[PDB]
């Protein structure tokens, strides 16, 4: 399959200060329409996972302009500029570009 | 395709020259006074037609060396090498040019200090700087050569003169050279200007009997991985693009451009 | 013994003329002064001439 890191586990940050996460994939992404697919989502605790990135630079609706993500070949980062008390949980990347469909380990957020 | 404008790079806003060039920047043009301000950048971005350099006529020494070595610098700090009212006791800090004009007046550059007789005396000067700041610190000075020898009596009271700047790697002697010249902005003589790089633990000496003009601010310079010069008539916006042309920014993925 | 003083080297191809200068310098090993240290590159029938 694809393996995806993503860097760090626990990434403590304070209220009101950015916060970086950052995803790596063993291949390239790119596909034969010329897009990339790779999507970043957010999980509460006791509750359903929600999709906050679809591709590298597109934001769902409904989503908070807080979140931004960018990245290219093999090496993308989703970016939080204001941390705030819902922005707790744990964040994952996944890739839809090559069977199967892979997941990452997951980041946890946690406020200082 | 191209935005067509300037922004950021990286979360970090490019200098924006102006209508002042490097010169003019590091040596303190009076219309160039919202540079001097200890700050930091991405990138160098330049107006293609400055012209607001070197007020006085004269030689800049090695200019385009000084802007392959200010190319890859990521930050300043402006800090006062020599105090104008205290490291002067015998001599007059007041120096003043028509070519060098700041609103409808006469004046001089910002980070150099003219130096004349005071009571019809010019003494021997002997001044020493030492480096503690952990930094490479850029040193700039100049060299008067007058237009005829009353000027000369005048101002600093003797027929030969000389400047010599020792350092552990600079070490050069100069003596002004009396000729008649065409006149350049409205002035007949000339200043030669020159700069150099001391290392941290080195020190600088200056010595002279005439003919000096005297450095006042110098930098602290930091290097860095990323920078460069880009000369552009493209206004600043924002963005937060990974790369920049002087066009205008590109975002793509693509291995390839035409721009 | 002479305030005075130069160094000429003339070749066929060199051609310079050195002056002393005194000012003050940093001490580096220990000493304050300098030696400024020249070569050529002499061709085959060519002379040198050394005057000081
Ligand atoms: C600002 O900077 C400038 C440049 O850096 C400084 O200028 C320097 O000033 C120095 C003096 O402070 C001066 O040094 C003097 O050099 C003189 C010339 O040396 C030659 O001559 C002597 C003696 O030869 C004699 O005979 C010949 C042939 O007839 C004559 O031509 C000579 O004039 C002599 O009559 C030789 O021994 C040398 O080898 C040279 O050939 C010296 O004469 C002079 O010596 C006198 O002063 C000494 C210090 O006071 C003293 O110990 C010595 O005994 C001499 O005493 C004279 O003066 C006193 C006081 O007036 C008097 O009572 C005595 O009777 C006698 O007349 C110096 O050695 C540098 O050459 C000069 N450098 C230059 C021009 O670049 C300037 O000083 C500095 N200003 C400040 C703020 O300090
Ligand atoms: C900065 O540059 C401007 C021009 O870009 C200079 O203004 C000119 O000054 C000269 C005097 O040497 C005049 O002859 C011109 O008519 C001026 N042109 C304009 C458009 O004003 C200005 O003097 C420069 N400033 C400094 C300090 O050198
Ligand atoms: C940058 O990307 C956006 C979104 O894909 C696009 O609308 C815009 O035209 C791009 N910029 C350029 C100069 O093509
Ligand atoms: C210039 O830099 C010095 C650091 O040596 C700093 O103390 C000073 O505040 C700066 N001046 C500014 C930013 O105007
Ligand atoms: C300046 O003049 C005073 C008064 O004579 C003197 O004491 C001093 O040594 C001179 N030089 C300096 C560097 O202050």
């Amino acid at each position: 399959d694809v393996v995806m890191t993503q860097s760090p586990l626990s990434l403590p940050v304070t209220l009101g200060q950015p916060a970086s996460i950052s995803c790596r994939s063993s291949q390239g992404l790119a596909f034969l329409d010329g897009n990339t697919y790779l999507s970043w989502f957010q999980q509460r605790p006791g509750q359903s996972p929600r999709r906050l990135i679809y591709k590298v630079s597109n934001r769902d609706s409904g989503v908070p302009d807080r979140f931004s993500g960018s990245g290219s070949r093999t090496d993308f980062t989703l970016k939080i500029s204001r941390v705030e008390a819902e922005d707790v949980g744990v964040y994952y990347c996944m890739q839809g570009t090559h069977w199967p469909l892979t997941f990452g380990g997951g980041t946890k957020v946690e406020i200082k | 395709s191209h935005n067509g404008k300037l922004c950021r790079l990286k979360g970090k806003a490019p200098l924006q020259l102006g209508n002042c060039n490097i010169a003019g920047w590091v040596l303190g043009n009076p219309e160039c006074e919202s540079l001097l301000s200890n700050r930091s950048w991405s990138y160098i971005a330049e107006t293609p037609n400055s012209e607001n350099g070197t007020c006085f006529p004269g030689d800049f020494a090695d200019y385009e060396e000084l802007r392959e070595q200010l190319s890859s610098v990521s930050s300043f700090e402006r800090f006062e090498i020599f105090p104008k009212e205290r490291s002067w006791p015998n001599h007059t800090t007041r120096g003043v040019t028509a070519a060098c004009p700041h609103a409808m007046k006469s004046s001089f550059y910002k980070n150099l200090v003219w130096l004349t007789e005071a009571n019809g005396s010019y003494p021997n000067l002997s001044r020493s700087y030492v480096n503690n700041q952990e930094k490479e610190v850029l040193v700039l000075w100049g060299v008067h050569h007058p237009s005829n020898i009353e000027d000369q009596r005048t101002l600093y009271r003797k027929d030969n003169a000389y400047v010599s700047v020792v350092s552990s790697n600079y070490n050069r002697r100069f003596t002004p050279e009396i000729a008649k010249r065409p006149k350049v902005r409205g002035q007949s003589g000339r200043i030669n200007y020159y700069w150099t790089l001391l290392e941290p633990g080195d020190t600088i000496i200056f010595e002279a009997t005439g003919n000096l003009i005297a450095p006042w601010y110098a930098f602290a310079l930091s290097r860095g991985p990323g920078s460069g010069i880009i000369t552009s008539n493209a206004p600043l916006d924002e963005c937060d693009t990974k790369c920049q042309t002087p066009q205008g920014a590109i975002n793509s993925s693509l291995p390839f451009q035409n721009i």
